[PDB]
RNA sequence: GACCGAUAGUGAACCAGUACCGUGAGGGAAAGGUGAAAAGCACCCCGGAAGGGGAGUGAAAGAGAUCCUGAAACCGUGUGCCUACAAGUAGUCAGAGCCCGUUAACGGGUGAUGGCGUGCCUUUUGUAGAAUGAACCGGCGAGUUACGAUCUCGUGCAAGGUU
RNA sequence: UAUCCUUGGGAGUCAGACUGCGAGUGAUAAGAUCCGUAGUCGAAAGGGAAACAGCCCAGACCGCCAGCUAAGGUCCCAAAG
RNA sequence: AACAGUGGUAGGAGAGCGUUCUAAGGGCUGUGAAGCCAGACCGGAAGGACUGGUGGAGCGCUUAGAAGUGAGAAUGCCGGU
RNA sequence: ACUCGGUGAAAUUAUAGUACCUGUGAAGAUGCAGGUUACCCGCGACAGGACGGAAAGA
């Protein structure tokens, strides 16, 4: 299991599990690859300076979606200030493949 | 994905000997143990602490002149009904309550804090009846 | 002596919890099968 | 109005204060604040604008091939059946406008009952009945009259 | 299962529910005795409705009078009559004469 | 110009400003007249 | 012409009353109080979507402190050592997982110890 | 009739200047809808009756006489989850357990515990206040029109334009 | 560095409050007394000062269970010696 | 595309959502219209669909036009509770 | 008055799961901060608070 950094954030992944990333472009069916692997734990552990040199985690794209809607509502008492807005944050569903080379 | 703990909590029993120790310096560490701050699986709402037995409660130490000028008050409910007694009387006659008052005051307020306090046992003397729980010996860090 | 505020439903229902009736004390008449209050009369029973 | 509703003079209240009128606009009784009022909606355009508009509509209908120029439209008998046969002969299946020179009566009586046909004379044509009706039937004399008027 | 309803009965619903709570769930034969021996003014009315329900169960659905139990029993609100001037003797105003709908259902256990 | 495809000349018609119909339009409570003035 | 209007009012109030589902007593029944509660909930939700990011970091720091003191260090010394070794890229969140699920992360504490000398 | 459609439109769609109020001059309401057709429930059963349950008529009887549709407040019956050591503008974020299974969606219901959190409106330099208003629900309830003045935009024609 | 001039249309506003500097003022230290002069609130949420319109840091388009700091802090409540 | 920006009361400016009616084109609907009830759907907001129940005869889409044009506060008025 | 059977109103009412103390605060804190107490639900009394009404100085 490695520790990737994708969306200005880090995740811990093991082969076969499904993860949700930030948009991450790409298209359903494509095979994405991550370069910044910061730690490869397991039997042999490879703590790496900045990033473990020569470490890549492949993965497969399943869908590009948007999460459940959030209704952002704010107001100020006594001042007649209202503001309503909707938000659905895009994501990407990805399945982890071979967590080395 | 962070692991919150529930029904997986496993507690231990520790014995702390309060012979040559200061009231506040011991109570802080004991309350931290009771709240579970020393465990990697600590979660803020499920009380992951463990049990603490304190012996030799009558040997606690107070620096300065606290043994004469530290007063313990209590107001029952009646208006103006405020009674008091000095720390010398408290340590000579009610040591256990004196330790409990400090440790309770260092604990969070609410239901979880009261449960955490329920996890504490204080005994004057040198013997405790909890040999069936096979407790260990814990040394204060500082 | 003026109600400062209206009473909520839950408090009304809570106050009305002791305002209920009791099952009577009834025995069956030796002759017949009529039911009467205990220690009451029913030869016609 | 709040003053044209029956009653309302006295201040409704008394005692054993007195404020308002049972006919104020916020009462169930009556009193409408502004509401509609009888007025005319008509106005006028410059004459050159009217001439340009009618000419534009006529030319537009010319472009779409929705114009049929008939030598003459005469009816020996004033029968609705004969107008229906004539209209079918020219392949006019929808709303149509017929323009005659000086309002002959046999054509006016026929096609009066046909649900999509309107008959006018040369000096009666205007923007609405030209735009509205899909097709335009006009006699050669009415063409001359319209051309010489404009 | 059999049902019997009494509509617009001249009784306040809150006072009828006191007895309705007593009798619901009981065996149908025992319930009649409780109604006969309770000293309330809703008992006679509820007893009439219960007897009517038992009758329908035998004459219309051919179920036996034994092996019968009270399944549902509730009281609803009926149209209210408003007496605006109890000025007669009373110094009150707009008295409300309330009303009830009494329903009883029985079935075989 | 068909009667179901009428288009005004661009810029000849402006929508009237209706005052006093909510705080989201900017002309709500005080109706554009502000406070006492 | 005249315009009556009842349907728009009913629908607009029903939306709010449906959003107020689950509140206590009158606050899921009457429109006037349900509206106030829904507005308050919107404000609270914004504020707490910020406070959540505030709070999970606090939890992570607490767990790291505990697991580090299980090794002879404190949180501050361990973080300084980790940053001084470039391995600090590793987060606090990921560190905390590797504290409840693999205390063999002590490897990282050993690296920080080596760099702190 | 780019007029209303039963709180509207006449005060009055209904035995309305009626009922009511006042000594009198005078003031002045509320109240429309079975069904295509009464075919408007023979007969049986409980009940003094009222009212029901069958049977029957009917497309419909949950269309049975204030009988089209029938919302909300308000009042009840049953049940899934929680609740008798707990201090609260009642939610919000984190969160086990239990119960479900959807417009399949990083699902629905309830929530033991932890953090944060002094209603809405008006007004004021400033409000959580011992400033003000609202018992709750529903309906109705406020920047128009005419004639002048002026400015911008559009269209037509232009030293001319218009009745 | 990107503002400022003219013309035209539309306005709102006319009891402001507190804090710090001065040393104009009892020119001195003032307090006064106003005078200036700057800031904040009004119209500004967020962190700190236990709580706190006007003090300190700092100006919220919206999401994230990412990182670095400001004022202020690191025995326990309560994050960190 | 590359930068820069997006707190806000009085107030100024801009873009839109819904309601009734009218005109033109297109349609729905007794194999079930409007209205009412429920739902875990869609849009940046005002809002809009789709399924199921009830209902038992009318309604909506596109482009224009006209307004008795949108309610939580008036010790509002009327009704119900 | 109280218990039982019958009948049955009014002023008031933003919603409300509505402790106490010491502070803070635009008037006086239940609802702000810190602490201390408190199993759930009633019936009868008191008059302390009642931001109840009377009052009235002024």
């Amino acid at each position: 299991y490695a520790i990737i950094k994708t969306g200005g954030k880090q995740i811990k992944v093991e082969e076969g599990q499904t993860v949700y990333i930030e948009k991450l472009a790409a298209e359903a069916g494509e095979t994405v690859t991550f370069e910044d692997v910061l730690f490869v734990g397991g039997d042999n552990v490879k703590v790496g300076n900045p990033t473990v040199e020569g470490a890549t985690v492949t993965a497969k794209v399943e869908k590009q979606g948007r999460a459940k809607k959030i209704t952002v509502f704010r107001y100020k008492p006594k001042k007649n200030v209202h503001k309503k807005q909707g938000h659905r944050q895009p994501y990407t569903k990805v399945t982890i493949e071979k967590i080395n080379a | 994905t962070p692991m919150a703990n529930a029904s997986t909590i496993e507690r231990k029993w520790l014995v702390v000997d309060a012979a040559g120790k200061t009231l506040g310096r011991l109570s802080s560490e004991v309350a931290a143990i009771l709240r579970g701050k020393h465990k990697p699986t600590y979660t803020p709402h499920v009380d992951t602490g463990d049990h603490v037995i304190i012996i030799n409660a009558e040997k606690i130490e107070l620096t300065g002149k606290k043994l004469t000028d530290k007063i313990y008050y209590r107001h029952t409910q009646h208006p103006g009904g405020l009674k008091s007694r000095t720390a010398l009387e408290m340590r000579t006659n009610y040591p256990e309550k004196m330790l409990e008052l400090a440790i309770k005051g260092m604990l969070p307020k609410g239901s979880l804090g009261r449960q955490m306090f329920k996890k504490l046992n204080v005994y004057r003397g040198s013997e405790h009846p909890h040999e069936a729980q096979k407790p260990e010996v814990y040394e204060l860090r500082g | 002596a003026v109600p400062f505020r209206r009473t909520s439903k839950m408090k009304k229902r809570l106050r009305r919890t002791h305002f209920k009736l009791n099952v009577p004390g009834m025995t069956e008449c030796p002759s017949c099968g009529e039911m009467k209050l205990s220690h009451r009369v029913c030869k016609a029973c | 109005n709040r003053s044209e509703v029956r009653g309302g003079g006295r201040k409704p209240w008394r005692q054993k204060a007195r404020q308002g009128s049972i006919r104020s606009p916020q009462w169930r009784g009556g009193g409408v604040v502004f509401g509609p009022t009888p007025r005319s909606y008509s106005y006028k355009l410059p004459k050159k604008v009217r001439r340009l508009a009618i000419k534009s509509v006529l030319s537009s209908k010319v472009i779409d091939n929705n114009i049929i120029v008939l030598e003459d439209l005469t009816l020996d008998t004033a029968k609705t059946k004969e107008m229906a046969a004539i209209l079918k002969g020219l392949s006019v299946e929808k709303k149509a406008l017929i323009v005659t020179a000086d309002a002959n009566e046999a054509v006016a009586l026929s096609a009066r009952n046909i649900p999509g046909v309107t008959v006018v004379e040369a000096n009666g044509i205007n923007v609405l009945d030209v735009v509205n009706h899909e097709k335009l039937l006009i006699t050669k004399a009415a063409v001359e009259k319209v051309e010489e008027v404009l | 299962q059999a049902k019997a309803v009494a509509r617009t009965v001249r009784i306040a619903p809150r006072k009828a529910r006191l007895v309705m709570d007593l009798i619901r769930g009981k065996q149908v034969g025992e319930a009649v005795s409780i109604l006969n021996l309770t000293p309330r003014a809703a008992s006679p009315i509820i007893e009439k409705v219960l007897k009517s329900a038992i009758a329908n169960a035998e004459h219309n659905y051919e179920m036996d009078a034994n092996n019968l139990v009270i399944s549902q029993a509730f009281v609803d609100e009926g149209p209210t009559l408003k007496r605006f001037r109890p000025r007669a003797m009373g110094r009150a105003s707009q008295i409300n004469k309330r009303t009830s709908h009494i329903t009883i259902v029985v079935s075989e256990k | 110009m068909k009667l179901h495809e009428l288009k005004p000349s661009e810029g000849s018609r402006k929508t009237r400003n209706r005052v006093g119909r909510g705080i989201g339009s900017g002309n709500g409570k005080t109706a554009g007249k502000g406070h006492k003035g | 012409p005249r315009v009556k209007g009842g349907t728009v009012t009913r629908k607009r109030r029903k939306k709010v009353l449906k959003l107020a589902k689950g509140y206590f007593g009158s606050k899921h029944t009457l429109y006037k109080v349900a509206n106030q509660q829904v507005m308050k909930s919107g404000n609270y939700a914004f504020r707490d979507r910020r406070q959540k990011k505030r709070d999970f970091r606090k939890l992570w720091i607490t767990r790291i402190n505990a697991a580090a003191r299980m090794n002879g260090l404190s949180y501050s010394r361990l973080m300084h050592g980790l940053k001084l070794s470039g391995i600090e890229v590793n987060r606090k969140m990921l560190a905390d997982l590797a504290v409840n699920d693999l205390t063999a992360f002590n490897q990282l504490a050993d690296a920080a110890k080596a760099q702190l000398n």
